């Protein structure tokens, strides 16, 4: 479905940014996507996610396997879904006002396979 | 009767930059 949105929007599946969150099962890969502060190693490169937006802001940002990562990666996306703002390691804001954020998991898959029958969509 | 002109003689220097590292 995410590749279907990318194909609808951009005439291509991989004209997008997929960042699979199973790679980020530790905490500190927050610094992989938002960058590193002044002083430290990868300062002059930027975060991957912020630069990948900063080229082509009208895009689709995909997060997959969201149950794999540590729970406190998701202060970054608190900023993101509050204002579309994100501040990389050099300290400039990156506008996410033209982005779509999709997060997938398999949380209640036992419960969904158990009770999708004989139940409404709502409850 | 020429006089040797004193020059301007533009120069050059450089500067490195360290990088610390966390150690997890």
């Amino acid at each position: 479905l995410c590749k279907a949105l990318a194909n609808f929007m951009f005439d291509s599946d991989e004209a997008m940014v997929r960042i699979d969150m199973s790679e980020f099962m530790e905490k500190h890969s927050v610094s992989r996507l938002v960058g590193a502060p002044p002083g430290y190693v990868g300062y002059e490169e930027g975060g991957y996610l912020t630069e990948a937006v900063r080229r082509r802001p009208y895009s689709v940002i995909l997060l997959d396997a969201v149950e794999k990562a540590h729970p406190d990666v998701f202060n970054i996306l608190l900023q993101v879904l509050d204002d579309g703002r994100l501040t990389d390691g050099q300290g400039r804001t990156v506008d996410f006002r033209n982005t779509v954020v999709i997060m997938t998991s398999n949380l209640g898959s036992d419960l969904i396979q158990e009770r999708f029958g004989e139940l409404d969509y709502a409850h | 009767a020429a006089a040797a002109a004193a020059a301007a003689a533009a120069a050059a220097a450089a500067a490195a930059a360290a990088a610390a590292a966390a150690a997890a």
